[PDB]
């Protein structure tokens, strides 16, 4: 029953990311962090599957995904910083001007 | 399917994958390669082996 | 059992990431999720990945998040909201996802029930693959730079984009 | 590293050399190859000069454009020569220096 | 050289270790086959030690543990 | 059976060229080579 | 020769380090019967487990 | 007259120049010397 | 084998106990500076560079010239980025 | 496994004694340099001075200021102290004298060093002091900045050895110590260790007279003591790492029977003591950089040179086929 | 009488095993390459076991004290050849590799 338990660990991390999206309408920093949780859950699936199938392709992609996660976090926090600088606040009522 | 094992040797299920691939390389009906395909998937997930052993466990529990 | 312990710690820590009132606390609980993940990876036998999750996710990424979120000095009023009204929608979505997705491997990967018999003597041992053992590090390094080097270089291009974007968006030279 | 030059689509012209070396391909450059190279280098230098006048760096801009043009022109000429020697492009000249030599 | 020496010493004594392991596994497999023959008695249609692989090639029994060789 | 076409059989022709590369060998070929 | 006063705490640190090594070295050797082997790999583990049977079942 | 620009660059930025020389040696050895040794061995 | 990690876990438990004993015995008797974000970004990039060096460094004996030059190209891209950082004043705290 | 905690305590307790006496040794050496005596009244030759200071700190009342982050304020010194302690589980003192023979020991050490920054940053924000927070930010940035050069130097040693096992790194230096052909790399490593430990000339937290308040200004009693013990344990560890990577670890200077007589633990201790003396001698010799100056040194000097040495060593080794 | 074929003994005698039982080793490895099934290799395994045990008993009869010392030192150092050279030389001097 090993594989199912590893997979449900990754599953709960992914589900927690989805819930963090659902529960944080007014907190876009935690929306970003929830997205990072989802990416960690996928990275773990690749490692677990690579071990389970006795195949190295899962690990190569796991390293490359870690690179993608790093770059995406860097740029996301940059966009956060510039949005904050322009508005002086992070509240979602000040990032809703574009609509319709 | 790639053949690179996680310990530096040929992957566990690579030979089954290859045999499946050679079969499909000349059989125009994919149903001609069903047995080798389910052999490769059985190597991947051990589903039928575990199911049969669970049958054995179930019968033992019933007769106890 | 150990998987149950790590799973419970990760569950509670992740709930704390998504539910902490203070975002700084959310970043610190995220570090706890990454430590727990590293323990899981050590159980898988992948020590390089277990150490790299500490080096990169905690040592670099989480430090970035902590630096940014600390200097923001976010007041609770701008991000606070009562979440009791989201119990039904989260209940529905989580239950659907749970039933469809926590059992996605059950039909494909049927678990082996633990019998009251020593099935650990049926372990066949092959000494041929144990003469010279490769670490997870050497197995990865055998492949990254030769047979899949294009993906390696594309990842470098991704990192270069990150550097350029960070400068062009935030730099105010003195 | 195991290498294999085998292409998906077979050559349609006599194969003079299936994997010609770097120096051999370069030595196979024809007058048309040097014409393509010189045209691309000259156009690139011209664009560098004309685009560099407004910022005031026409000289350095000429250098940058010329570097891009030298790289691209060599690449195009090497492509043509190697493709002729491998039989992917019409290569009656290469076959002449193969039957004769 | 010192490592090659060690690996060479491992290669010369591998066959006796493998032979002993093969004999031990064959005896254990006979014991499990007789256990299965006894337990699955009065089960219509059963086959003691049926190979789940159509090609019939021998594989070790699967353990259900993801990475037991590292512990 | 488009999978029969030669363009879709690259692994069947490439992999035998690396069958002796360390990292994807059957452990016994090291014992007898 | 007053500077020997400073060489006393340094000598104490050196002795502490020697203790950190040797104390853990001798405890392990006493419990396992032989000193710790550096480089214990899959092969060394397989040998120990098989030797246990080869010894106890003889 | 690019012969004293290198001199001024080495005077002003000694660490950068040293780094460039060290890495340049590290790149020059396999690009040049290694094929020379490979060619010598074959003959 | 992961067998050598168990002593580390027991070591962590004991170190935590010692720290709690030491810290518990006495209980008986609004300015954003972009340069910190930037230093974090550079650290993240070079941390990933050290990460990709570890498999390469232990594997140089088998990848030979091809792996060496693929790593060299990787470094070249990242060093072009670093030069861009230098010229834009990201490395100057004045 | 029943005997494992005995080995663990046989590592930890002498380490704490060694830290307590390293502080005394630094006070004695700085004093002797300055024509004074240093601790010499509390015990013979001041040998009981560490015991008195530790017992004083134990009896001192803990303040725990009226902050809104009381748990994090107290956990921050525990985090940094546990991290300083746990690095010694993989350090070998002689052949077979090591708690955990990790095959990934080098990367494990890098991970510990990367984790060390969190105690300092959490202390700054949890202390409810703008001065402590800006000091903690500067210290954290300096530490991560010099981690890059430390990692690149580690990669250079790895290329020479081709294995992350510390014992194998030592045993690879039987032919020659790496400090001889990689002497500039050793100098860069020793300076990067100084900057990574927040030590003079890089000791921003000690620059209170420079209007630069440290990250631990709001700490009293044993939280402050834990921060101090962590920093000095890290100094000992950095000396040990300099010894292992470049000075042959437990190996003797020359491979002769006369040198092979004395145990390798004594060799290792002697080399560690020499680097611990350098840490103090440098503290006594020079003034300190400004924050901007040391950051410039980290990103503009030590990183390029570390990257250049990685390239040069790897290229030379693959060129002449001298790889492990 | 017959020494217990522990890992120390086999590793100590590995060089003699390689020189003396070479053909049985090769045949067993060929059969294993052809078929992984343990049931289909028992004859070659018996051949290999018989050659090794015979050589072990022979080498015990020729050089007993040197073999005990070498096996004792190999066991103490978990089969590390480098920490056992003097006993290795004393062992090969009375019992040549041939
Ligand atoms: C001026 O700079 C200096 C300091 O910080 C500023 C110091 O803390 C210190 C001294 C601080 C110490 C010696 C702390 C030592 C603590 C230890 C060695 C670990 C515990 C040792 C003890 C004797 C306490 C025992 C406590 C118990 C509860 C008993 C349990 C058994 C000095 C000497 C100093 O010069």
């Amino acid at each position: 029953m090993d594989l199912i338990k590893y997979f449900t660990f990754s599953m709960i991390i992914f589900i927690l990311g989805i819930w963090g999206i659902l529960l944080n309408r007014r907190n876009i920093l935690i929306m970003l962090m929830s997205i990072e949780l989802m990416l960690l859950a996928v990275n773990l699936n690749f490692l677990v599957f690579s071990v389970s199938l006795d195949d190295m392709m899962g690990q190569v992609f796991a390293l490359l995904v870690l690179t993608v996660a790093a770059a995406e976090s860097a740029i996301g926090l940059a966009i956060f910083v510039i949005t904050f600088r322009v508005r002086g606040t992070i509240a979602v009522e000040f990032i809703n001007s574009i609509q319709g | 399917a790639s053949g690179w094992g996680i310990t530096g040797n040929k992957g566990r299920c690579y030979d089954f994958w290859m045999d499946f691939s050679e079969c499909m390389s000349h059989c125009r009906e994919p149903k001609d390669c069903t047995l080798l395909r389910e052999d490769y998937l059985e190597c991947l997930h051990h589903s039928k082996e575990f199911q049969r052993r669970n049958r054995i466990y179930k019968e033992e529990q019933r007769k106890l | 059992m150990i998987l149950s312990v790590l799973s419970s710690l990760a569950l509670v820590s992740g709930l704390m990431v998504v539910r902490a009132k203070n975002p700084v606390h959310s970043v610190l609980f995220f570090i706890l999720v990454f430590c727990d993940t590293s323990g899981l990876l050590l159980l898988l036998g992948l020590d390089f990945f277990a150490m790299i999750f500490l080096v990169v996710y905690i040592g670099a990424i989480a430090v970035l998040f902590l630096f940014v979120v600390m200097m923001f000095h976010i007041q609770i009023a701008e991000i606070h909201e009562e979440v009791l009204r989201y119990l039904p929608v989260s209940g529905i979505i989580g239950l659907i996802f749970w039933w469809e997705m926590f059992f996605i491997l059950d039909n494909e990967s049927i678990p082996l029930l633990p019998t009251q018999r020593n099935t650990t003597s049926l372990r066949y041992t092959v000494y041929a693959g144990k003469v010279r053992s490769w670490t997870n590090l050497e197995t990865l390094g055998n492949l990254l730079y030769t047979y899949y080097f294009v993906w390696f270089l594309v990842s470098s291009l991704i990192l270069l984009v990150a550097m350029i974007g960070a400068i062009v968006l935030t730099m105010h030279r003195t | 590293m195991n290498t294999d030059i085998t292409a998906l689509e077979k050559a349609q012209y006599p194969v003079v050399d299936r994997n010609p070396a770097f120096t051999k391909v370069v030595g196979n450059f024809s007058t048309l190859d040097y014409l393509r190279f010189s045209t691309i280098t000259g156009i690139s230098v011209t664009v560098g000069y004309l685009s560099g006048i407004k910022p005031g760096i026409k000289g350095p801009s000429m250098v940058t454009g010329g570097l891009i043009g030298l790289m691209g022109g060599f690449m195009y000429a090497y492509q043509n020569s190697a493709g002729r020697l491998m039989g992917f492009f019409p290569n009656d000249g290469e076959v002449a220096s193969y039957q004769k030599r | 050289a010192l490592k090659e020496e060690k690996y060479a010493a491992r290669r010369t004594i591998l066959p006796i270790l493998q032979a002993e392991e093969d004999e031990r596994f064959v005896s254990e497999w006979k014991k499990y086959l007789e256990y299965e023959a006894d337990v699955m008695k009065d089960v219509p249609g059963w086959k003691v030690g049926e190979n789940v692989y159509n090609s019939g090639r021998w594989m070790p029994p699967a353990t259900g543990e993801l990475r037991p060789d590292v512990w | 059976g488009f999978w029969t076409f030669e363009r879709h059989n690259a692994q069947l022709r490439w992999d035998p060229q690396i069958s002796q590369v360390a990292g994807r060998r059957d452990p016994y070929d090291d014992l007898l080579e | 020769l007053v500077w020997l006063e400073a060489m006393l705490p340094l000598g104490i640190i050196g002795g502490m380090l020697c203790i950190m090594g040797n104390s853990q070295y001798y405890i392990h050797k006493a419990y396992h019967g032989r000193p710790k082997h550096i480089g214990h790999d899959e092969w060394d583990v397989a040998m120990e487990r098989r030797d246990k049977k080869v010894v106890e079942k003889a | 007259p690019v012969m004293e620009k290198l001199r001024m660059f080495v005077a002003q930025e000694p660490v950068v120049a040293a780094s460039c020389l060290i890495g340049g040696v590290g790149l020059f050895l396999p690009a040049v010397v290694r094929p020379i040794l490979d060619s010598l061995e074959a003959s | 084998m992961m067998l050598e990690f168990a002593p580390i876990f027991i070591y962590l438990v004991i170190s935590l106990l010692v720290s709690l004993i030491l810290l518990g015995v006495p209980f008986l008797f609004s300015r954003f500076d972009i340069r910190f974000y930037l230093v974090s970004i550079l650290f993240l990039i070079f941390d990933l560079e050290v990460t990709f060096f570890f498999p390469w460094a232990v594997s140089l004996n088998k990848i030979d010239l091809f792996g060496f030059w693929s790593m060299m190209a990787f470094l070249f891209i990242l060093t072009i980025g670093f030069l861009y950082e230098w010229k834009r004043g990201a490395l100057d705290w004045e | 496994y029943i005997a494992v905690p005995a080995e663990i305590l046989g590592i930890i307790l002498p380490l704490l004694l060694g830290v307590a006496f390293l502080v005394l040794a630094e006070r004695k050496v700085m004093a002797f340099v300055q024509r004074r005596k240093g601790p010499d009244v509390v015990g013979s030759f001041g040998l009981l001075q560490p015991l008195a200071d530790g017992l004083k700190l134990i009896l001192k009342e803990p303040i725990s200021p009226s902050s809104a982050n009381f748990f994090l304020f107290r956990m921050a010194p525990v985090a940094t102290f546990m991290l300083s302690l746990v690095a010694w589980a993989v350090v070998p003192f002689d052949y077979g004298m090591v708690l955990s023979d990790l095959n990934i020991g080098l990367l494990y050490l890098f991970a510990i060093s990367s984790l060390g920054v969190y105690g300092i940053i959490i202390a700054g924000r949890s202390s409810n002091s703008k001065y402590a927070f800006l000091g903690a930010l500067r210290s954290a940035a300096q530490m991560v900045s010099y981690e890059v050069s430390i990692g690149l130097i580690l990669i250079t040693v790895l290329i020479c050895v081709g294995s992350c096992n510390l014992s194998e790194i030592v045993m690879a230096q039987k032919q020659i110590w790496f400090g001889i052909p990689l002497f500039p790399v050793l100098v860069m490593f020793f300076i990067s260790c100084l900057a990574e430990t927040n030590r003079a000339p890089f000791d921003l937290p000690e620059a209170e007279a420079e209007l630069v308040a440290g990250y631990n200004v709001e700490y009293s009693s044993m939280g402050f003591a834990l921060f101090f013990l962590g920093e000095y344990a890290n100094m000992i560890l950095m000396s040990g790492l300099c010894t292992l990577f470049f000075l042959g670890g437990w190996l003797p200077i020359l491979d002769l029977p006369i040198f092979k007589k004395i145990p390798g633990s004594i060799w290792f201790s002697i080399k560690v003591l020499f680097f611990l003396f350098l840490y103090i001698w440098v503290r006594a010799a020079f003034p300190r950089y400004r924050y901007d100056q040391l950051m410039g040194l980290g990103w503009k000097v030590f990183l390029p040179l570390s990257l250049a040495w990685v390239v040069s060593v790897s290229g030379l080794l693959v060129t002449f086929q001298w790889l492990p | 009488g017959n020494p217990i074929p522990t890992s120390a003994v086999l590793t100590a005698s590995a060089k003699h095993i390689g020189m003396r039982c070479m053909p049985e080793n090769v045949a067993f490895l060929k059969c294993k390459k052809n078929d992984p099934n343990p049931e289909k290799c028992l004859d070659k395994g018996r051949d290999v076991t018989r050659c090794v045990l015979g050589l072990l008993k022979d080498l015990h009869q020729k050089c007993q004290k040197e073999m005990d010392d070498y096996v004792g030192c190999m066991y103490y150092y978990t089969n590390e050849f480098d920490l056992c050279r003097k006993e290795q030389e004393a062992f090969e001097k009375v019992c040549p590799l041939k």
